[PDB]
């Protein structure tokens, strides 16, 4: 029947040339034009037929992004293949907008199944890069998959750390505990960092380790932040608010705001509304947690209009959050 | 009225459809109202949501199908997915 | 076969036995042992016959005559047999298999039926002889060493480690100490009361020896009782001093490269007439004669197509 | 003494019965455990007049629907010699027939065909008791029973097996009475006459030679000379060769020639087997697909299809020579475990539900099985993946033979060595990559793997408690859509496979290298071990109900298929109690959940135990 249409590699590389896409609108537009150009330049006649409806209907374009790319990629020369590989590397690295990065990750995952084999990215078939980007875009299942591929290629304590982080973000505490058990079995010489117990949610052990590290070394921003996170999780409002008071008196403004994010919860716990106001003021205005903290403040001063405004802003931010997850 | 949480139990799709709005339409006022509704109805336990509620085939076959036979399959699958939706007649023309 | 004072025997899964000269490492002749692989190879004190243990049967060949057929064949046992022993005069034979029964046999008669049977709870494995030749020390899969008196049936048993299969048995020529190993790789030793005709053969425990981690499956004492060599499934063997039981010796065939590792278990050992030289099996289709003091390669007996299992090695002037 | 103890038991039991009845009425649905409690008290101490009176009051008060959950136990005691207990069971079954006869007809239909005279009479009595309101249902159910017996095993397979076994009895056992007794009913199979086109075809094809051989058999009876029997067996061997050649050709069965009645059936009021629930509309049978696929297995199980009146289609497997009553009982036990895991919140979160399929035994040796869709047996999965990768299917076993061509004769440690080499030289990563490829995307794949690991843990550990055996890759299935593991054979139970002379297994369950690799990268210690901890916690917390179910198992002669049998049942129940309590390994000691789970995982993963198993068991896989 019909033959395979000849791919114009020039337009393929031109479409992938996202050198001057910056904003979210720019990247979404680039994705749209990319998918449409892929359908137009695809060798399979059926895809190029679908192109018109894709142009009239963007979800149509999205649905066949993978198949169109597969056709084009199978139609390319090895050198042109490598050039396209570099271009997609740049596209992944350029910006972590959710939609474009998710589409590219889906492309890579799709081509993993294909008999041709995954995309030969720079060194590791994209495992490192794809895992990093998937973690950035909260597509945590892909992150876990690629991190496990890293593990198969060889386990390291950093790999275990990231594996625990992903599993925790993937709401799998038992798998995380399994990773800890494996680390102890095979890496017992390595003292388990407090961050690991922090992610595993054995807050008691994390707090004990942080107390030890404090005895070794004080005034370390990471160590203090982790210890007070453990305190918040354990609900130790007293000790949390104390340490918050001293460090707030003594800590730099950026770390001060990061700490205040939950020193506000400490103030709730003890009801010290003045410290609550101080910490909330430290927290940025355009922040979901900060917005809610300012709302509860305003309602403690009975400023109902300000509380409603804070609720609206926090609900906008939470709308973004839901659209993400 | 206080008709909280029970809407999920009686009407499972009620939950999912709400989330669909956060994906479907773009008006900030409507989305904010959707968030307030979701809050008022309560953060339902995910297991309770699953109890209330109770491409893939394309990829599975792709694992077996050759590329030449693969492309028309996805083409027609997506075309017909668009086609069945009766709200897309002006698209149905290009679909046919 | 007995032309050379020193005679070496070897066997594997290829259903072919082979013979060798120790010092020169020169093959003397091959022998056919089909219908089963070779578990235990032993030479009678007279060195006129060799016994090879297989499945359901034990087959004997002659040394004085070259290219004979199986001179004797014992059958009847319903399971695999890996244990061999003879009385110093070459009259009695002692065997034991996975069928949980150890059997006595008459070599200088047509008593094709077992003289006696001794049953134990679990499958039986390699057995060894108290130098007084009136007591057998038996290892089984339950982990229970069984001391059975041939004459008065005075029977005792001891489990040193909870429910772990033990595969080894040997007692020093002086009868002063006994030793064994198990799957865990630990090595266990005991002291023997100086009673020849006392018939009680009381034992005394001795400290555990974690010789290896992998499966430790062999145990032999030197003719002079100076040394105790144990093979182990980490493709290694370790020799300990009888006087102190402190380890200064190692016999490893590890390739060094991690990918090539797991090459083949160290499957047997046999001391020279002075403890100087050790001839040991290896499931890399090989057997090797090394010097104990140096623990270095001196000879290898190649020729096998399939992995080696056991060896028989005797020294005489 | 004995009478005083009996009085003590009665005065502690009557309150027990009354309290259980009130609790059952209060629970309204999550009362399977209590239902078994009251059944235990009934079948043990029911005969005492006061206990029976309390039982009658409870039966009057209790809602009838509950009893559905335990119809299999009730009919298992249908022929109880104790007259009072039997009378009360008869009244209860009559009421159940009056209200929900669909839930009751099928096991009762079996009981009618029971060779036991007491069971036969009781079943017929109860059947005529429901007939007054369900004549059409009873007639249709009995006709289905007879016709599905006809379809399940055809005269071809009946005669193949009869001649094979009889020849074994002669040339192997020489027990004249053996073969002649075996063949006599098979001769009655034609002397009753054919009733279908396939039966008539078999008659015209072979029944002439069969009749001649039976004449020779009668000649041997009257005379006893070896000549007549020799001619009889020459004819038998001839027809045996012919039918054996035919059998591979019968790759399917058309209903029109096999059982016209089933094809004629339509718009029946009979519920689809094993799909009736009083809280749902009855799914009535209006179809029997004319085609039936026969699987090439030695038992030659048929694949049947029905159409539900609701507008949904159902598939079934139909097996003969298997006492699927044990399978039904095991499936009820798994249902009990599903209720247990749904009740405990910790397990409730993680979806530890055991996958189960409806089992409808419709004879003492033949029955039905719910066909679970989208399930690929593990052996098929591995074979398909290796064929796609062009890896030789038995590559591991081939390597094992390559070092040790006489593996089966090796001692234990030699076997361990060769097996360890075979494992090491082979990647053994087939199942993980397979679950990866079958899945559409990592998001779906992760849910599949989580469900797979948790289901494998749950069912493995429950199988250890049950003593399930021969867990070879043909008896494990993966659900493509969900990934849950599914076990599809329970012929061996209670460590029976661990005692047989032919390759006695020595592993409590299947946890081979490939399944572990299919888990997360840190396989055993993560999802699987924690899930096993939770499952043993649940099952030891409520060990009494499981013990009662397994008592219902053992005290019938099924597993042994009288004092010796009672001793064996007592020992099996004692072992199960040890498993539930922790005294399995060190009887003197009691092992906590983590300790026992770790010991089990060590035993099931240890190469020493794995190597001992049948090569066809695929321990290396
Ligand atoms: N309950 C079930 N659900 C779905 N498929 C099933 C079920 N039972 C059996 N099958 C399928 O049908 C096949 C029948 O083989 P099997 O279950 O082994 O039958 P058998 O009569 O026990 N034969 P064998 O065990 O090989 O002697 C299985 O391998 C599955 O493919």
């Amino acid at each position: 029947p019909m033959k395979k249409l000849h791919v114009s590699t020039i337009n393929l590389q031109k479409a992938w040339g996202a050198a001057r896409r910056v904003s979210k609108d720019d990247w979404l537009e680039w994705l749209r034009r990319l998918s449409l150009e892929l359908l137009k330049d695809s060798s399979s006649p059926s895809l190029r037929s679908c192109w018109a409806l894709a142009q009239a209907y963007n979800p149509m374009a999205r649905d066949l992004f993978n198949a169109a790319f597969v056709s084009c990629w199978s139609e390319l020369n090895e050198d042109q293949q490598d050039e396209l590989i570099r271009s997609i590397e740049l596209a992944l690295t350029s910006q972590d907008i959710a939609e474009v990065t998710q589409t590219l990750l889906n492309l890579a995952e799709f081509m993993e199944h294909s008999d041709k084999g995954p995309l030969p990215l720079r060194d590791d078939n994209g495992i490192v890069l794809l895992g990093e980007r998937a973690a950035k875009c909260r597509a945590y299942a892909k992150a876990l998959h690629y991190k496990e591929l890293e593990f198969q290629k060889g386990p390291t304590p950093a790999i275990l750390e990231s594996l625990i982080s992903i599993n925790n973000k993937l709401q799998q505490p038992e798998a995380a505990a399994g990773v800890l058990e494996y680390a102890m079995k095979h890496f017992g010489e390595l003292e388990i960092q407090a961050t690991w117990y922090e992610k595993l949610h054995e807050w008691e052990d994390a707090l004990v380790a942080y107390d030890k590290k404090m005895d070794t070394n004080k005034d370390d921003p990471e160590l203090m932040l982790g210890r007070m996170r453990c305190l918040e999780a354990l609900g130790e409002w007293g000790q949390l608010h104390q340490q918050c008071c001293e460090k707030w008196t003594l800590v730099n403004d950026e770390t001060q705001a990061k700490m205040a994010r939950m020193a506000a919860a400490a103030a709730w716990g003890l009801g010290q509304w003045d410290s609550m106001e101080e910490y909330t003021c430290m927290i940025p205005r355009d922040t979901h947690d900060g917005a809610f903290y300012r709302a509860v403040l305003a309602l403690h001063q009975d400023l109902f209009s300000l509380a409603q405004q804070c609720i609206d802003k926090a609900r906008d931010l939470l709308d973004a959050e839901l659209t993400a997850m | 009225t206080g008709y909280v949480v029970e809407p999920y139990r009686k009407y499972p799709t009620l939950l999912e459809v709400l989330l669909n709005f956060l994906k479907t339409e773009q008006n900030q006022g409507t989305r904010r109202e959707a968030i307030r509704v979701l809050g008022l109805l309560g953060a339902l336990d995910p297991y309770k949501h699953k109890v209330n509620i109770g491409t893939s085939e394309m990829l599975v076959n792709m694992g077996n199908l050759p590329l030449d036979e693969f492309y028309p399959a996805v083409s027609m699958v997506a075309l017909m997915r668009i086609f069945r939706d009766q709200s897309l007649s002006h698209h149905h023309t290009m679909v046919v | 076969v007995g032309s050379d004072p020193v005679i070496l025997a070897t066997a594997g899964y290829d259903h072919t036995v082979r013979f060798w000269q120790a010092h020169s490492g020169i093959c003397t002749r091959t022998v056919q042992h089909q219908d089963s692989q070779v578990n235990a190879l032993e030479v009678t004190p007279d060195r006129s016959m060799i016994a090879a243990a297989g499945y359901q049967h034990i087959r004997m060949y002659d040394l004085n005559s070259n290219n004979p057929n199986p001179i004797i064949s014992y059958d009847g046992v319903n399971k695999n047999i890996a244990s061999v022993g003879f009385h110093e005069d070459g009259r009695w034979m002692y065997t034991g298999g996975e069928d949980c029964t150890a059997r006595i046999w008459d070599l200088r008669s047509r008593n094709l039926q077992c003289q006696r049977i001794f049953q134990v709870n679990a499958p039986i494995n390699c057995v060894c002889l108290h130098p007084n030749q009136a007591e057998l020390i038996v290892g089984d899969q339950s982990g229970a060493i069984h001391i059975w008196d041939l004459k008065t049936d005075h029977n005792e048993q001891l489990i040193p480690e909870p429910e772990v299969s033990i595969t080894s048995a040997h007692i020093d020529p002086d009868a002063s100490y006994m030793a064994a190993v198990n799957s865990t790789g630990n090595c266990y030793v005991w002291n023997l009361t100086g009673g020849i005709g006392d018939e009680v053969t009381q034992l005394i425990p001795k400290t555990k020896i974690p010789a290896h981690t992998r499966y430790a499956l062999q145990c032999r004492f030197s003719p002079d009782s100076t040394l105790l060599a144990t093979c182990s499934a980490d493709q290694t063997c370790k020799i300990w001093r009888t006087s102190n039981f402190s380890l200064m010796t190692e016999l490893s065939i590890k390739s060094g490269n991690p990918g090539e590792s797991s090459r083949g278990w160290m499957w047997g050992c046999a001391f020279s007439g002075d403890s100087q030289y050790i001839v040991t099996a290896s499931s890399d289709n090989l057997a090797r004669l090394w010097c104990v003091e140096t623990g270095e390669i001196k000879r290898e007996y190649g020729g096998h197509q399939k992995a080696v299992v056991c060896l028989a090695f005797n020294d005489s002037v | 003494v004995t009478e005083d103890l009996s009085k003590t038991l009665l005065m502690y039991t009557v309150p027990a019965v009354q309290g259980f009845f009130r609790s059952i009425s209060l629970s309204r649905g999550n009362n399977l455990q209590d239902t078994l409690r009251v059944l235990t008290l009934w079948f043990d101490y029911g005969h005492w007049p006061d206990v029976n009176e309390a039982l009658v009051e409870g039966v009057k008060a209790i809602q009838i629907d509950t009893w559905l959950q335990v119809i299999p136990q009730l009919i298992a005691r249908i022929d109880t010699p104790r007259p009072l207990v039997g009378r009360l069971i008869h009244q209860l079954l009559t009421d159940i027939g009056r209200y929900h006869p669909q839930a009751l007809i099928y096991p009762l239909t079996v009981a009618s065909k029971s060779t036991t005279t007491a069971r036969h009479n009781a079943a017929n009595k109860i059947l005529k008791n429901m007939c007054e309101h369900s004549n059409t249902l009873v007639q249709q159910a009995m006709m289905v029973s007879e016709e599905l017996i006809r379809v399940a095993i055809l005269w071809h397979e009946m005669w193949h097996e009869g001649l094979e076994e009889a020849s074994r009895l002669y040339f192997g056992e020489r027990n004249v009475k053996g073969m002649f007794e075996v063949l006599e009913p098979l001769h009655a199979m034609m002397e009753r006459g054919p009733q279908t086109l396939k039966e008539t075809s078999f008659n015209q094809a072979y029944g002439r030679d069969l009749m001649e051989a039976q004449e020779w058999c009668r000649k041997y009876m009257k005379s006893g000379n070896v000549k007549d029997l020799t001619q009889a067996w020459d004819l038998y061997y001839h027809v045996f060769r012919r039918i054996s050649k035919q059998l591979p050709q019968l790759t399917s069965l058309e209903l029109q020639y096999v059982s016209p009645k089933l094809l004629m059936c339509r718009d029946l009021e009979l519920a689809v087997p094993g799909t009736y629930d009083p809280n749902q509309p009855i799914i009535r049978i209006q179809s029997i697909a004319p085609s039936l696929q026969v699987i090439t297995s030695k038992q030659r199980p048929r694949k049947l299809t029905l159409m539900g009146s609701n507008g949904h289609e159902f598939v079934f497997l139909l097996k003969g020579h298997e006492d699927l009553r044990q399978d039904e009982r095991v499936m009820q036990l798994f249902g009990l475990v599903n209720t247990l895991l749904a009740n405990d919140p910790t397990s409730l979160r993680k979806n530890l539900s055991i996958q189960r399929y409806a089992v409808i035994p419709l004879s003492t040796n033949s029955g039905l099985i719910g066909w679970v869709p989208h399930c690929d047996t593990l052996h098929a999965l591995i074979r398909d993946y290796r064929e796609k990768k062009k890896i030789l299917l038995n590559i591991e076993h081939r390597i094992m033979l390559r070092m040790a061509p006489d593996y089966d004769h090796l001692t234990l440690m030699q076997k361990v060595e060769v097996f360890e080499h075979a494992v090491n030289n082979t990647a053994g990563d087939d199942l993980a990559k397979l679950l990866w490829l079958k899945s559409p995307s990592s998001e779906v794949w992760f849910d599949r793997r989580t469900n797979y690991t948790r289901s494998l843990a749950v069912m493995s550990m429950v199988g250890y408690i049950l003593g399930l055996g021969d867990r070879h890759p043909s008896n494990l299935m993966l659900d493509r859509l969900s990934g849950k593991i599914l076990h599809i054979d329970f012929g061996d139970c209670f460590e029976v496979a661990m005692t047989r002379e032919k390759f006695p297994e020595k592993i409590p369950f299947r946890l081979t290298r490939m399944l572990t690799n299919a888990m997360e990268v840190t396989g055993l210690d993560g999802n699987y071990r924690i899930t096993c901890h939770t499952v043993m916690e649940v099952l030891r917390e409520h060990k009494d109900s499981v013990m009662a179910v397994l008592e219902a198992f053992v005290y019938d002669p099924l597993l042994n298929w009288p004092e010796a049998l009672n001793k064996k049942a007592i020992q099996i129940i004692n072992r199960v109690r040890d498993k539930l309590t922790g005294r399995d390994f060190s009887h003197d000691d009691t092992l906590d959940v983590p300790t026992q789970v770790e010991l089990l995982i060590k035993q099931a993963t240890s190469h020493e135990n794995l190597c001992q198993c049948y090569i066809g068991w695929c321990p290396f896989w």
